[PDB]
């Protein structure tokens, strides 16, 4: 109960990079763009709520 | 003796004059022979001898040498009490900063030197240098150098550069300062230059310097150079048993201050390197700052115990200090305590007292009596006799006790009736027998409660306990005239059972010849106590001027009532004892007896009522059995039907026709209905159940069910508790606050199964916690309420003023909640009361309205009286007796001396433990009267009012107002105004949805300055196919018609604008946003149609505390400062600026109405001051500033009394008004007038008034002020006696502020004279104080 | 200065917790005694900084209410402009 | 959002920041921060869940 610190500070302290942090919590949205067309690995679940 | 207290700074010379010798060494005692050490903290020759009249050497050991100093050791032969008043002094090696005058955070030293606290902190703790005389060089006074720049400038110039560091520099700075010259220069600057930033600061500094100069203190005395040491006995080293010692913390601290001090001197003798001497000086500063006030700034040093040791500033301050000892303190001799019991054989002016506890309280009196009558030669023989307890000791004790009253008290002394005085009656036991009737005052019950008895010693105390505090003098509650001697539970039941009637009673029909024969019958066994008969009664009446005329007649009664008529005194009427005589009728009987006959007959009557009630309650043998709690026989059907309803609703919810919340609400509603039905069924089966037959078939009367008799007569119980005994328990709450849907469907005659008892338990636990919480809050409220108003005292016989307040019956929402008789009884009229035709002067203008005058007032239908009130009194430092009213505790009138403040606070605080946290349809017969009405008769034949304050009152044939209602704007009144009406015709039906723009003419609608698309939304309701050119606000449409005004106007049927009668503007109402303008242009309409239609609290102790503290409500309903036509200026700031232009006065008033709040003022309107513009709670401050003192006083009285009357508590108005008087007792000066008062300043209103009175006679013009309202917690922090203010405020701050300003305290309060031990200026002591006045006025 | 808004938030809440008096401190204070001094300054003008969030029990209304408020505020507004412990005679000797 | 609020960037800076937050006055170190972080949660001697 000492003082606030951004909750990612410890994550870094545990030998996790920013990439690792974004990997553990957040999922991914991969893009298979065929150069053009902005081809996206869309899934119907991602659409829900939009 | 003395006549004032003066406090100021102490000079080193003064401190050396107090002391009797320097305290050099740190050593206390000698650890083998415990004589005080040579020259240390416990020294004989500095702080006097140890043994009475005995030198420490041991040579002089007699009372003959008293006064000589043994040359061998120097100890002065005198009393060892002298070891409790001598002081000592320590010569500090280097100066030191008195912490109180440094870390007080106005920073007295900081203010005086004009230096931030941190700078002086740096200079003191040896981290900088401060220049005291820059002189020839570039540097200037008060320029903090640094250890590098100092040597730099030394290189520049060794001399001319005085810059010390540490407490030795602040002292030089302060000494060099010249106050008068600096203040003169400040005046010079202030006059030539005038700016808001400057003027204020410069004037404040000039005031501070002048205050200091007049005080007589010198600036540099805030820096210690000699330190005093407290007398030894106040910090003792008492030897405990087993060779172990106990001492107070100060010893430790004093040692800590001597060692270091000595060491410092030693270093200065060795010319040590300056680093270590600086460290030593800092250590000594820390030691002194811990000694004066430990833990103020530096993490208080801790003793071996690990606790933080206390210091001189904690023996004064703190709840545990000498100050605040009157929180709970001062044990008292000649006192005792014990358990209490009933003892119904007593009179209400005497109390039982055990022999053992009385032969111990009165020992000195017994010794005196024994050595007076000669039964004992000396006092030692008397003590021996009293300890052996010979026979004669008891007789002597009985002689001593005879007329000696002894005070009786109970623990939570909530009001002044908690301490009374009784004449002891010796009892052979160990419990104090307390008279039954008195238990109501003490709130005592005999389940283990204890009481404490004190003995008055002197003759004045004995006389006061007999004339002011006797139990036969206090029969009226001080909070209201109603008696406090109502018999409680056994005697009310006895009198109810006696004064009743049966249908076929043994002895019915007989014609007795008086009460005596009725008693000779009942006792003889020939007639039942309640058998209807005819008796010849001879009743008296004092209708004449004090003459009790007689009248004899044959009255139908019952032998019970005839017997009860024997005790009734003279000419009370007989109808008093012809009824059921519950708990209300008996109290009313006592009140009528008191108001008609007097005091002595009333007390005798009360004793007789108690005796007869007990005696005839014994006879009835009214016990309670399990067959008396008769369950209904329809309960099962009701519960089954309720279960059917709840099952139906549950099924509907399962079918998706309702929500969970709505299913819950409907189940709750139907179960509540079932509970009500069961309760009604049980009460109907329980009240008339007794069915009796007299010489015939049958006849049903009121029941005799013992439980019903106990609940109906007011003895104990009520409808709810019986409903729990026989009906169903009902609905129960749950932790959150919700109410469990299914209620407990069982009673206590039929046990509750395992599941229902859990819920019952939760409820019980919540209640138990809540009671403690209440008792905790009420005490706080009452303490603050007495703190604000304790020095108020009636100090004159008449102030001679014609002001006052217009008392009028209270009619809120519906019909009267309290008549005028209660609100005006016992208050002196201010101006004469006239009859309806006015006919005469009816009531003179200084008549105390007692019962006869109130009755006469009610005989002419008067409903408004201008009565004198305390808040508008005119004396200074008190209240005229007439301006207050009458002492409701004693009846006659308030006398010069009564401390009305304390009694008012107690009365307002005592009940605090009981308080717990479409259309206008007429309901009475009367006649219409609209007040503040400006209406237009629309073509529909109805009436819609264009005014704002229009309200409808009902006036009977006699002319008095019957009922009150508020008439909303645009309310459709089926009636007119002043016409006849009957109960049943809805006077006004108004829809709260639409707010009209009602027009005054029936003509063509016209949309002037109404651009479609830029000032309009082209709305189209496809349901009705309504094409509405609606008006939007100024946030959606474009900039084309941004500030433009969409004007809906009524023109004539030709095309020419119709001028609205009154001004040069046609009736073009400019539409605000969201207006529902359904009709489009081209359709003339009626006069007053809805063309554009504008679309649409805690009650406990906290409410009272918030009212008295006078806090700003969350959404203050804004009021119009100055009357005039209204307009709106700037927009888009979020605060539509509203301005008012008077008819002829200037128009500077502006405001920032938050657009988050709506408005009830149309853009075109001429409003009057003190008129609501927005809606919401009205802050007391605004009421005081606009409508004046009377408005705020009425608001505060009607809110607190509303809160109280919600719970049935009775409190008179004098008390709330006297509390409100002590809130608005400060004023702000606006115009300086002619006297020497600053432009803007807060001063007490009394001083302003005396100044104006003096000026208006000298010839000059008086000053101008404005009253100000403050809370009860910021008004008590204005007292002008630091001994008073230092007892409950922060002691350190008050002491420092008083010391620097050199204040004089002249004891003129009640707290001050209590702490000092003199006679309070309030009661019997008042005369004494006045004498001193004149003697000092000489 | 977030300290000023901390004082305003404490006034608006009627109290301050230790978490609240920690979040809004300057992020460059390392010495604890300065924190102790500033919390003492806040308490002197109000509001008492208790160590937990704690309904129907009336608290001390405004005991520490006085002109001392604004001056105290100024002191707080001046604490951020500089720094220094100076509150432990041991520390000065060590330095 | 926390990452975008995090001032630190790596393990070393994070541990130094934690040391400052917990230790009032002693400057950081590449052994002191390690000791403090390790012997606060992961030490078998100064942290037991049971
Ligand atoms: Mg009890
Ligand atoms: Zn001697
Ligand atoms: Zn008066």
């Amino acid at each position: 109960r000492r003082r606030k610190l951004p909750a990612t500070i410890i994550l870094r302290a545990l030998n996790y990079t920013t990439e690792q942090i974004l990997d553990l919590f957040f999922e991914k949205v991969i893009f298979e763009i065929r150069d053009n067309k902005l081809q996206m690995e869309l899934v119907p679940e991602r659409l829900r709520g939009e | 003796e003395f006549d004032a207290i003066k406090i100021a700074l102490a000079s080193p010379d003064m401190i050396r004059s107090w002391s009797f010798g320097e305290v050099k060494k740190p050593e206390t005692i000698n650890y083998r022979t415990f004589k005080p050490e040579r020259d240390g903290l416990f020294c004989a020759r500095i702080f006097g001898p140890v043994k009475d009249y005995e030198c420490l050497c041991g040579k002089y050991k007699r009372l003959k040498h008293r006064g000589v100093i043994c040359e061998k050791c120097g100890v002065e032969v005198t009393q060892t009490k002298v070891r409790r008043e001598r002081m000592g002094h320590i010569e500090l090696a280097s100066p030191t900063a008195h912490i109180w005058f440094l870390k007080s955070l106005p920073s007295r030293i900081g203010l005086l030197l004009d230096m931030p606290l941190r700078d002086i902190e740096r200079v003191l703790y040896f981290e900088s240098y401060v220049v005291i005389e820059g002189g020839m060089t570039n540097l200037e006074r008060q320029q903090i150098l640094t250890e590098e720049q100092y040597l730099d400038a030394l290189e520049e110039f060794g001399d001319e550069f005085d810059a010390k560091m540490g407490a030795e520099a602040i002292q030089a700075l302060l000494k060099s300062m010249d106050l008068e010259q600096e203040c003169e220069q400040l005046r010079e600057e202030l006059n030539e230059t005038n700016s808001e930033t400057k003027r204020k600061k410069l004037t404040k500094r000039i005031k501070l310097l002048e205050a200091f100069v007049q005080s007589g203190n010198k600036p540099e005395w805030m820096i210690l150079t000699v330190l005093p040491v407290l007398p030894p006995d106040l910090r003792p080293l008492v030897p405990l048993d087993g060779g172990r010692f106990a001492t107070s913390d100060l010893n430790d601290l004093y040692r800590r201050v001597i060692n270091r001090n000595n060491r410092l001197k030693r270093l200065l003798d060795l010319a040590a390197p300056d680093i270590i001497v600086r460290n030593e000086k800092r250590m000594l500063q820390e030691a002194v700052d811990a000694l004066l006030d430990n833990g103020r700034r530096g993490r208080a040093i801790t003793g071996s115990n690990k606790r933080p040791l206390k210091s001189l500033a904690d023996m004064i301050k703190g709840k545990q200090g000498r100050f605040r000892q009157n929180l709970l303190g001062k044990r008292v001799d000649y006192s005792g305590r014990s358990v209490i019991t009933v003892g119904p054989y007593l009179r209400l002016h005497q109390c039982g007292l055990p022999k053992k506890m009385a032969l111990e309280l009165f020992k000195p009196f017994i010794y005196g009596k024994l050595e007076l009558r000669g039964l004992a030669t000396t006092i030692k023989a008397a003590k021996k006799m009293v300890e052996r307890e010979e026979a004669v000791v008891w007789d002597i004790l009985d002689e001593v006790i005879r007329e000696h009253p002894v005070l009786l008290n109970r623990a939570p002394t909530l009001h002044r009736l908690g301490i009374q005085a009784f004449e002891p009656v010796l009892i052979e036991g160990k419990a104090i027998q307390l008279h039954p009737l008195v238990c109501a005052a003490y709130n005592a019950d005999f389940d283990g409660d204890q009481m404490a008895v004190h003995v008055p010693l002197t003759l004045e105390a004995q006389l006061e306990a007999r004339a002011l505090m006797m139990s036969t003098n206090n029969i009226l509650s001080p909070a209201n005239g109603e008696p406090i001697i109502v018999p409680s539970q056994d005697v009310v039941l006895g009198l109810y059972y006696m004064t009743r009637d049966c249908v076929n009673a043994k002895g019915e029909g007989m014609v007795l010849t008086g009460p005596k024969e009725a008693e000779r019958l009942y006792r003889s066994g020939l007639a039942s106590l309640h058998a209807r008969v005819k008796v010849r009664i001879t009743e008296y009446e004092k209708d004449a001027n004090g003459e009790l005329v007689a009248k004899t007649s044959l009255k139908d009664t019952t032998v019970g009532r005839a017997i009860l008529w024997m005790i009734v005194p003279k000419g009370l009427p007989y109808s008093i004892v012809n009824q059921a005589l519950g708990k209300k009728a008996i109290s009313k009987m006592l009140n009528t007896c008191y108001r008609i006959l007097g005091l002595k007959p009333t007390v005798i009557f009360a004793d007789q009522i108690m005796y007869t009630g007990f005696a005839y309650a014994a006879r009835s043998g009214a016990s309670v059995g399990i067959d008396d709690m008769v369950i209904p026989e329809k309960k099962h059907e009701i519960i089954s039907e309720a279960e059917a309803e709840v099952a139906e609703i549950q099924e509907q919810f399962q079918s998706g026709l309702v929500t969970a919340g709505e299913r819950y609400n409907k189940v709750i509603d139907i179960w509540a209905a079932a509970n009500d039905r069961v309760s009604k069924a049980m009460m109907d089966n329980l009240q008339t159940e007794t069915v009796i037959n007299r010489d015939g078939q049958e006849e049903k009367q009121v029941s005799f069910n013992s439980i019903y008799m106990m609940a109906d007569s007011g003895a104990r119980g009520s409808a709810a508790q019986i409903r729990q005994l026989a009906g169903m328990r009902g609905l129960m709450a749950k932790p959150d606050g919700s109410i469990i849907e299914t209620p407990i469907t069982a009673n206590f005659r039929e046990g509750l199964n395992v599941l229902q008892y859990f819920i019952s338990t939760h409820g019980a636990r919540k209640g138990l916690a809540d009671t403690a919480l209440k008792t905790a809050n009420s005490g706080y409220l009452t303490r603050r309420l007495v703190d604000v108003a304790q020095d108020l005292v009636v100090t004159e016989d008449d102030c001679g003023t014609h002001e006052g307040i217009m008392m009028t019956p209270v009619i809120e929402g519906g019909d009267v909640k309290e008549p005028l008789r209660d609100r005006v009884l016992g208050r002196v009229t201010a101006e004469d009361v006239l009859k309806p035709g006015t006919a005469d002067i009816l009531v003179p203008r200084n008549t105390l309205l007692h019962e006869q005058w109130c009755d006469l007032l009610e005989e002419n239908s008067v409903d408004a009286v201008k009565v004198r009130s305390v808040v508008s009194c005119d004396t200074d430092f008190g209240v005229c007796a007439h301006c207050y009213g009458r002492d409701l505790a004693r009846g006659h009138i308030i006398n010069k001396g009564e401390a009305i403040g304390v009694i008012a606070a107690q009365s307002i605080g005592e009940p605090g433990t009981q308080l717990t946290m479409s259309s206008i349809q007429v309901k009475n017969k009367g006649s219409i009267k609209l007040s503040n009405v400006k209406s237009v008769v629309n073509s529909s034949g109805k009436l819609v009012i264009t005014s704002r304050n229009t309200e409808l009152k009902l006036i009977d044939e006699f002319g008095r107002t019957k009922e009150s209602y508020k008439v909303p704007y645009g309310a459709v009144l089926a009636k007119g105004d002043g016409e006849q009406v009957a109960g049943g015709e809805t006077v006004a039906n108004w829809d709260p949805h639409t707010m009209p723009v009602i027009t005054e003419v029936s003509g063509f609608v016209r949309f002037t300055d109404m651009i479609d698309g830029q000032t309009i939304t082209r709305q189209t309701d496809e349901l009705t196919g309504l094409s509405s050119l609606v008006v939007l606000d100024s946030a959606e449409r474009t900039a084309g018609g941004k500030d433009l005004r969409p004007a809906l106007k009524i023109v004539d049927a030709q095309g020419n604008d119709v001028l609205i009668p009154g001004t040069d503007m046609p009736a073009q109402y400019f539409l605000p946003g969201k207006a529902i303008v359904q009709l489009e242009d081209g359709v003339q309409i009626s006069s007053g149609d809805t063309l554009a239609r504008i679309p649409q609290i805690t009650g406990g102790l906290p409410r009272v505390a918030d009212l008295f503290e006078a806090r700003r409500p969350k959404e203050p309903a804004i009021l119009a400062e100055i009357s005039g036509i209204v307009s709106f200026g700037k927009e888009t700031k979020g605060k539509r600026r509203l301005v008012i232009t008077p008819v002829d006065g200037s128009d500077p008033y502006e405001e920032m109405i938050p657009k988050w709040r709506q408005l009830n003022v149309f853009e075109g309107e001429r409003v009057e001051r003190g008129d609501v513009i927005s809606d919401g709670p009205e802050a007391p401050h605004d009421i005081l500033r606009l409508r004046g003192v009377h408005a705020v006083t009425r608001y505060i009285v009607n809110e607190v009394q509303d809160v109280y009357r919600l719970q049935g508590v009775k409190i008179n108005d004098k008390h709330i008004e006297v509390i409100v008087r002590q809130m608005l007792r400060k004023a702000t000066i606006v115009n300086a007038g002619s006297s020497d008062f600053l432009e803007g300043e807060q001063v007490e209103y009394s001083r302003v008034k005396i100044a104006n009175r003096e000026l208006e006679a000298n010839g000059k013009v008086g000053a101008t002020y404005s009253r100000d309202l403050l809370g009860i917690t910021k008004a008590s922090l204005a007292t002008e006696s630091f001994i008073s203010a230092a007892s409950f405020q922060e002691t350190t701050r008050v002491l420092t502020e008083a010391a620097v300003a050199g204040k004089r305290d002249e004891l003129r309060g009640l707290k001050e004279n209590v702490i000092v031990g003199r006679l309070i200026p309030a009661g019997t002591g008042y005369a004494y104080h006045q004498d001193r006045m004149r003697r000092r006025a000489a | 200065s977030q300290l000023k808004l901390l004082v305003t938030r404490g006034k608006e809440q009627g109290y301050l917790t230790y978490a609240e008096v920690n979040d809004h401190l300057p992020e460059d204070i390392v010495d604890s005694d300065q924190i102790e001094d500033i919390i003492q300054m806040i308490n002197d003008m109000g509001i008492q900084v208790m160590e937990e969030a704690p309904d129907d029990l009336m608290l001390a209304e405004n005991t520490a209410d006085e002109d001392a408020a604004e001056a105290a505020a100024q002191v707080l507004s001046s604490v951020e402009s500089e720094i220094g412990r100076t509150t432990d005679p041991v520390r000065m000797y060590m330095r | 959002e926390t990452l975008r609020v995090d001032p630190t960037n790596d393990r070393l800076s994070a541990l130094v920041e934690i040391y400052r937050m917990m230790r009032p006055g002693e400057p950081p170190t590449r052994e002191a921060a390690e000791s403090l972080f390790e012997n606060l949660f992961f030490s078998e001697d100064r942290y037991d869940l049971s």
